[PDB]
């Protein structure tokens, strides 16, 4: 229950969960293109943002 | 109800309502073919078996 | 002689849920009242807040009983 | 469509339990033909590979991953056999009709 | 105890003799004991 | 009968005593994993059909409730 | 289109829980001084009482308190005798149609098998004696009769019986309208099942005897099976 | 000896599969259910009086003063629901192992189904109850559908205008020598098995792996007796009345009828089914191929495959039919009303068209997936 | 939208179809605005194969809204308390473990169950508590 | 040949002999 | 056909001897009998009541207004009288030509006589004659003779102290089931 069970959920899975997101969250091509897209998918999501909460 | 032959016979009575508008079915509305007053010598005394057909 | 469920009865009124209902029904007597030519009744309306107060009475009246 | 047939193929399970395809068909009468025709080898083989599926179902229980069947190691040793026994069949039954 | 397998059980007779034996006293012993556990479990509730 | 049942060959077959052998070995200590093991291969084929008879008899219910519910514009 | 019934933690209903069988001596004595009137419980006889809620010669009183007369004579076409242990609750009404003639044409139901018979019986009971509200607007009920949300229609002829002390408890305790109506849905309960408590009882033996028997009965299969569920196959093909 | 010859061949050595699962217990169960209704069917009998002057109350003596006479009459209730509990999971196992392959095997064991059915029927309606009455009326006027053989049929079993007393006397005579003609009709079963031997879950030939009944499928088959009277008894003895109807305890009033009348819980799913056709006939038709159609199953089978432990597609086919069959159940309870109606329409037309249809089609894919086809 | 917003309107445990309907569709769309951003990030390699991705996200976020609808409107009736914020996390607990499952990891279904829901609970919460997101300035 | 192999370990499956026969 | 091979070996293909004179057809009659017996019993079971009060009348109401039911009633009991004309030729025919060395056919023969003669006391109790009553009353007394538990056996069967509707009901009862013992 110390060392593993009470390391391994409180203080070692917050570390996990982060690290896990960062990987994919900053693994990018760099290529203009597919961020650009990003940009695209926003102003879509934000066009509805405002037009369902119209 | 007087269960004539096993069948529990209804003898049954009609207010003028049911006396009167029984002959307003027409017979399209009607949906068998019968014709209402057909059904009994006097309207107001109405004389059935008392089973409905449906098994 | 006070019946434990008369008392079980105003208790129960008294929660809220079952208030809530019985203004409802109340609404709907005076609906049916006020309306002149109909045939709706407060019946199912009726029914509905006794539900309530039945179950709730259901929780407290045995016991209360002896 | 390899991937829908190994996947249809783990699904079935008849790997789990070490049978290949063949090992799975219902004796009807043909299929039985076509078993005694069976070279002995196969025919033993088959047999232990039935039994032993057998006594697993006995106990619930299903064979080690590993010794599991593979969707490409599967043989299927009576088909060309088979074949025949219809074709025979087939033939025997259209000259009933001449 | 191989005493009951040896005196008991060994000869195929004295098994069933045993298990006779124990029927016959079964009964009482389930008997009041569940008949006492069902009337501490109404307890009050009885005609009494 | 036994005898003629079947031909087979070369197939040893080791066994043991009853009473050498202990009566529910490893009984929880396998056969929970295996259980579990064998909930697993057959829940997606078994399972979905009694959820959506679960919703169905739900949706049934509360439907004919609804169905028997007086329309507000009834008699009015 | 009716009200259901709620539950109600009835002392009875519980697995092992037995008919208080004290509250059952109160509820008969509903049923003879109240219920009696109207309802025939055809299918209890005062011997029926006997090792339930009264003892032997205790009941042979009850069945003493009516009279009972029998036709057959031998030259009378009767003979009055007060009741005995064996004569059956006395029914008033001897016909139905005494019965409808005076209830409005409502046939007061055997309160034999009442609860048995009635979907949530003990429950409906109860409701029933004890619903008898005010009737909502637009309602028109026909000549005698009177308003009760559970009943089937809310139109039972049965006008309501149960008065805050319509009876006094023999025993003392409070004759509230409740306290009667629970004590004869209990008693009712009784009437349609005597064997209730004899029953729990063999329950709960069954149950000793299954939890004993169970795990002893697939010991002997899996010490039986054991031998081929170890038995280890193998292939040798020469 | 001729005797143990018999004996021993049929029912101790009598080469039965290593790996059969406890499914295979519920047939031997239904002998054992079938032997303890006519037990306690027989100590119903020294009772009951048919006349339909004392029905009620023959009954009624015999739950009332006939020394346990409660405890035999609940048994023999719950038994016969236990009955119908062990029949549709044993032709559950029959419909997903491919042990209809058996077909004269599963011929008889139609016979015998459509034999119980009726001995059911006739039992329920022996005490004259309000239920009773009405159900036996209900669907005897079923038989009232056929145009020119019908009515008349149907008053000869009511024995007159109406059912009445010599419906009553009657059934009380049919309903005890039918059980004698299903042990006899389960003697033949029994045979026509014996000579192909019993299936096995894996659905392959088990012949080089079988093993004695004696000690191996008797110890079994007695666990699952205890299981069984377990589950009997705390139907029995706990929830007595958990299975019936509340309105069978009233008497038979011709004048009234049941406001709420269904049929018991086994003969419900055919009761959905009946409802269900608008035209009468098309009712009584279908309903009986409710139970037709499986006698009908040997020849629907398409497939290289005997059982369904390999064969996915098929086996969730089976599990939606397991599905809307419960379904069918739920309906018949349910009056009649919206959307009550329309699911009942539905579940019957998925019901026939996954026994009819899917289930070969999805068979013949299946062989295909295996490059067999 | 007036759609979505009907989820909360009826009381909680109360027409579970519509809360499973509601909640399948909001997983799903999420599913799709997930997978966009995955495929115009971290592209494919062939449309196919994209389109797939968009399905798995898809299915696996409208998993996660079904199974949380269900349950929590189940947990609901059952325990006949529609106000009781653990129905939610009941809920939450549920959703997190397809995502496990659609993840095949009993890891992930850990964390998924409880990080999942709690934040259902909270949710629940926010709404007894008549907690405001996104607010206008008021000052 | 026959000797090629031994009885499987079924230790696993054993318990823990005339002494422990009569027990057994 | 494995359902046929039973009839083939027992009715058709059985080896069976020339010289067998007539009495050896007996045994097949008694079998005809059983049946006849059973077909008309079924067919009294369709009107007979099993009270007291009712039995007497039932069986006049079969005789006098049920269609044809007199012939089955009577069918019935001459059936009755000839199965034990057939069951006294069969016995005599065994007992004269030594076909008791069949020890085994000959026991589960006795089995039956025993069994067919309880059906038919039981069977004559039924209509709840004068003659019924006093004749049962008379053989179940017969097992009071039992040394030291007669008494508790007589009570039993009766059902009551004296013969009365208890017996009447349990004796249809048992008159129903025992043929079906005896054709197995
Ligand atoms: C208190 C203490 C409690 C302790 C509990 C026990 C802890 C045990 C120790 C920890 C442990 O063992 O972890 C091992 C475990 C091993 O997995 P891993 O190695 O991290 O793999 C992750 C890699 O990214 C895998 O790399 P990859 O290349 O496979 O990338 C694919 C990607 C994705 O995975 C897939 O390939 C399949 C697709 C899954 C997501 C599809 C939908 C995406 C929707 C995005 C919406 C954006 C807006 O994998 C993931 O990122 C997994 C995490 C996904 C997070 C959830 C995303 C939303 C999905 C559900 C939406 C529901 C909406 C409802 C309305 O580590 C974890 O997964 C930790 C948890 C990660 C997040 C779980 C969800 C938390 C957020 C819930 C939703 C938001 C609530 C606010
Ligand atoms: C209730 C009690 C809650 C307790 C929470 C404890 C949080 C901190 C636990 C321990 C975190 C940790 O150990 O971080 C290590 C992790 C990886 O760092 P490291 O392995 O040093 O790699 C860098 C060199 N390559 O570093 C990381 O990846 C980030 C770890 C967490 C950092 C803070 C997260 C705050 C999240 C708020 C929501
Ligand atoms: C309930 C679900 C029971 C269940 O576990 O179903 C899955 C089970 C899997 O069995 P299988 O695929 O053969 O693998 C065996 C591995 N040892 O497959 C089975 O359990 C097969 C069970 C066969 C009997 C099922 C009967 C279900 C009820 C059917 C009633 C209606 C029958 C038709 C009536 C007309
Ligand atoms: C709030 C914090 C949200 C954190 C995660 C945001 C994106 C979540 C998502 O739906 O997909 C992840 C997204 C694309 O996926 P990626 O990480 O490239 O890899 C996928 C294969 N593993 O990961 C990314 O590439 C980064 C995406 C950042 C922008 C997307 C998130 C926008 C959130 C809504 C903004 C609305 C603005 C309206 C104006
Ligand atoms: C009665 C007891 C009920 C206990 C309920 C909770 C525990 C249930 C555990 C079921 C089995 C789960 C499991 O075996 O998987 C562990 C999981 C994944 O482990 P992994 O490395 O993927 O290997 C698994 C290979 N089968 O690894 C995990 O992520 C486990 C996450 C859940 C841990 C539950 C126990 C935590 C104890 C914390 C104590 C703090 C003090
Ligand atoms: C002095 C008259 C009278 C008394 C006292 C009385 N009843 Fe009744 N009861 C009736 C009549 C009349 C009916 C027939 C009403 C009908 O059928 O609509 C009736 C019908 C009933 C029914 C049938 C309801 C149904 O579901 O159809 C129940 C139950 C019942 N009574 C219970 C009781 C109980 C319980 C008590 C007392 C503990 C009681 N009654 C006392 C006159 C009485
Ligand atoms: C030959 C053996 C049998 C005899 C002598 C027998 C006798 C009886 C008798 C006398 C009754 C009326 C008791 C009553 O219902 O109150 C009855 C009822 C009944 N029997 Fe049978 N029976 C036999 C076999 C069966 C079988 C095999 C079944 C199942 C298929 C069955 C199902 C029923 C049912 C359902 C009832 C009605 C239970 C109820 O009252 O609700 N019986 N039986
Ligand atoms: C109550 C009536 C029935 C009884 C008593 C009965 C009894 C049995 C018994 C004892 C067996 C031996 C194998 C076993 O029990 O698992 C068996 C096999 C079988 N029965 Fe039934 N049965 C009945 C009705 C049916 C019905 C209605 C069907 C068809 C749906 C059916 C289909 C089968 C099949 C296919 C087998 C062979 C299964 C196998 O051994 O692999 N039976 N039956
Ligand atoms: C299962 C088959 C049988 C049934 C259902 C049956 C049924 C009945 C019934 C209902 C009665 C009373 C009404 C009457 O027949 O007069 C009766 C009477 C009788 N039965 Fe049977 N019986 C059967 C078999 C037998 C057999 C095999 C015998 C011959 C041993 C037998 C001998 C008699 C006799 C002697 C009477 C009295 C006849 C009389 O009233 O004068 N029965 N049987
Ligand atoms: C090994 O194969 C067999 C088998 O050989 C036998 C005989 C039976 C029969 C077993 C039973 C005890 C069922 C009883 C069947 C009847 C004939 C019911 C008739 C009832 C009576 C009243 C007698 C099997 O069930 C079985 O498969 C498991
Ligand atoms: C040696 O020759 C035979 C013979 O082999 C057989 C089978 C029978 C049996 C045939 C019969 C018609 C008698 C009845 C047979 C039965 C099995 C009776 C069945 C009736 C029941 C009610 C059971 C004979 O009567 C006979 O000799 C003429």
């Amino acid at each position: 229950l110390d060392l593993i069970w009470l390391e391994k959920t409180i203080p070692k899975s917050t570390s996990t969960l982060h690290t896990n997101m960062t990987t994919l969250t900053t693994n990018q091509k760099g290529l203009i293109k597919l961020y650009f897209m990003s940009f695209l998918i926003n102003i879509i999501l934000i066009i509805i943002l405002y037009s369902i909460n119209l | 109800a007087f269960k004539w032959r096993g069948k529990p016979l209804f003898v049954r009575h009609r207010t003028k309502k049911e006396i009167d508008q029984e002959a307003a079915v027409e017979v399209s509305q009607l949906r068998d073919p019968q014709h209402d007053l057909d059904r009994v010598k006097k309207p107001e005394w109405v004389i059935l078996i008392g089973v409905c057909t449906h098994l | 002689l006070v019946d434990p469920l008369t008392t079980v009865r105003e208790h129960c009124e008294q929660l809220e849920k079952c208030v809530k209902a019985r203004e409802r029904l109340e609404l709907c007597d005076n609906r049916v009242s006020s309306r002149s030519q109909t045939e709706e009744d407060c019946t199912e309306e009726l029914f509905d807040f006794l539900h309530a107060r039945d179950h709730c009475v259901a929780h407290k009246l045995f016991k209360n009983l002896k | 469509l390899d991937g829908f047939r190994k996947w249809y193929y783990n699904a079935a399970g008849f790997n789990k339990l070490g049978l290949m395809r063949d090992d799975t068909l219902h004796e009807t009468e043909d299929v039985k033909e076509a078993i005694r025709r069976l070279p002995e080898d196969l025919y033993n083989d088959r047999m232990f590979r039935i039994k032993r599926a057998l006594d697993l179902t006995m106990r619930h229980q299903i064979l080690p991953k590993d010794q599991w069947t593979k969707y490409e190691e599967d043989k299927f040793y009576l088909e060309p056999y088979l074949k025949e026994v219809i074709r025979e069949r087939k033939e025997r039954e259209e000259w009933a009709k001449k | 105890p191989s005493r009951l397998y040896s005196l008991l059980f060994r000869r195929t007779s004295t098994f069933a003799l045993t298990i006779a034996v124990g029927a016959l006293f079964f009964e009482r012993a389930f008997d009041q004991g569940a008949d006492a556990i069902y009337e501490h479990i109404n307890e009050g509730k009885l005609w009494k | 009968e036994f005898g003629n049942l079947a031909r087979i060959r070369h197939v040893i077959s080791y066994s043991l005593s009853p009473f050498e052998q202990r009566a529910f070995p490893s009984y929880f200590s396998k056969g929970i994993p295996n259980v579990l093991r064998r909930t697993r291969e057959r829940i997606l084929r078994v399972a979905p059909p009694f959820v959506v008879v679960y919703l169905i008899y739900t949706w049934g219910n509360q439907e004919f409730e609804q169905s028997k519910r007086k329309n507000p514009a009834m008699y009015e | 289109l009716e009200l259901h019934p709620p539950s109600y933690p009835w002392s009875h209903r519980g697995l092992l829980s037995s008919l208080d069988h004290t509250s059952i001596r109160r509820g008969f004595q509903v049923y003879k001084q109240v219920c009696s009137s109207c309802h025939s419980m055809d299918y209890v006889a005062y011997r029926h009482l006997v090792g339930v809620c009264y003892t032997e010669e205790e009941a042979k009183a009850l069945a003493e308190e009516v009279e009972v007369q029998d036709g057959p004579n031998d030259d009378g076409e009767m003979f009055m005798r007060p009741g005995k242990l064996s004569d059956y609750f006395p029914k008033p009404y001897p016909n139905p149609e005494a019965a409808r003639a005076a209830n409005n044409g409502a046939l007061p139901p055997d309160l034999s098998y009442i609860v048995r018979a009635r979907h949530g019986g003990e429950d409906y009971v109860f409701s029933l004696l004890t619903g008898y509200c005010e009737p909502p607007t637009g309602v028109s009920l026909r000549e005698g009769l009177y308003f009760n949300p559970y009943f089937p229609g809310q139109a039972i002829g049965m006008a309501p019986p149960i008065y805050t002390e319509v009876l006094e408890y023999d025993d003392g305790t409070p004759a509230t309208m409740s306290q009667v109506a629970k004590d004869v849905a209990t008693f009712l309960r009784w009437a349609s099942e005597p064997e209730h408590d004899h029953r729990k009882r063999m329950g709960l033996k069954m149950l000793l005897m299954m939890g004993l028997l169970l795990p002893l009965t697939y010991a002997m299969k899996r010490h039986k099976w054991s031998v081929l569920k170890s038995r280890k196959l193998a292939y040798r093909p020469p | 000896h001729p005797l143990f010859k018999i004996i021993n061949h049929s029912f101790i050595d009598l080469p039965a599969p290593s790996n059969i699962s406890s499914w295979w217990n519920f047939g031997s169960l239904l002998g054992v259910c079938l032997m303890v209704q006519i037990i306690t069917g027989l100590f119903l009998a020294m009772h009951y009086t048919s006349d339909t002057m004392t029905a009620f109350s023959s009954v009624t003596h015999i739950c009332r003063d006939v020394n346990y006479g409660w405890l035999i009459r609940y048994m023999h209730a719950n038994g016969a629901s236990m009955f119908f509990i062990c029949l549709f999971l044993h032709v559950g196992r029959g419909l997903y192992y491919g042990s209809y392959t058996f077909m004269e095997t599963w011929n008889i064991g139609v016979l015998l189904l459509f034999a119980v059915m009726a001995t059911a029927f006739m039992g329920y309606v022996l005490p004259w109850g309000q239920m009773s009455f009405w159900g036996a009326t209900v669907i005897t006027n079923l038989l009232s559908a056929i145009p020119y053989i019908g009515t008349t049929l149907v008053e000869w079993i009511w024995g007159g205008f109406s059912v009445d007393k010599a419906t009553l006397t009657r059934f009380f005579a049919f309903h005890f020598i039918l059980p004698f003609i299903i042990a006899a009709l389960a003697i033949v079963h029994l045979l026509f098995l014996h000579e192909t031997g019993s299936n096995n879950p894996t659905g392959l030939n088990s012949d080089a792996d079988k093993i004695p009944f004696h000690p191996y499928y008797t110890i079994k088959d007695i666990l699952g007796i205890l299981i069984m009277f377990l589950i009997l008894m705390t139907l029995v003895l706990f929830f007595p009345d958990m299975l019936g109807d509340p309105d069978n305890y009233m008497p038979a009033n011709p004048l009234n009828t049941p406001p709420h009348i269904k049929p018991e819980w086994y003969f419900l799913f055919a009761y959905a089914i009946l409802r269900s056709i608008p035209n009468k006939l098309g009712g009584v038709l279908a309903l009986i191929l409710s139970i037709l159609i499986l006698a009908l199953m040997p020849f629907l089978h398409t497939s290289k495959q005997r059982s369904l432990m390999f064969r996915p597609i098929t086996q969730i086919l089976y599990w939606i039919l397991v599905a809307n069959l419960l379904i069918l159940t739920w309906i018949g309870g349910q009056p009649v009303e919206h959307p009550f109606i329309i699911i009942g329409q539905l579940a019957s037309i998925s019901y026939f068209s996954i026994i009819l249809i899917l289930m070969p089609i999805s068979g013949i894919i299946e062989d295909k997936m295996l490059k067999l086809y | 939208k007036r759609f979505f917003e009907s989820y909360h309107e009826v009381p909680d445990g109360t027409q579970c179809h519509r809360k499973t309907y509601i909640t399948t569709a909001l997983g799903g769309i999420c599913g799709i605005i997930g997978s966009a951003y995955s495929v115009s990030l971290n592209p494919a390699d062939s449309t196919l194969e994209a389109v797939a991705r968009v399905g798995r996200y898809t299915f696996t976020a409208a998993a996660i809204g079904a199974m949380f609808g269900l349950t929590t409107c189940v947990s609901a009736q059952v325990r006949e308390k529609p106000d009781d914020p653990l129905n939610y996390f009941i809920g939450g607990c549920a959703g997190g473990l397809t995502l496990g499952a659609r993840t095949h990891s009993y890891g992930t279904a850990a964390m998924g169950c409880v990080y999942m829901g709690t934040a259902a609970a909270l949710f629940k919460i926010g709404k007894l508590e008549g907690w405001e997101l996104f607010p206008t300035p008021k000052v | 040949s026959h000797t090629d192999v031994k009885v499987p370990d079924f230790s696993d499956y054993r318990r823990a002999s005339k002494e422990s026969s009569e027990a057994r």
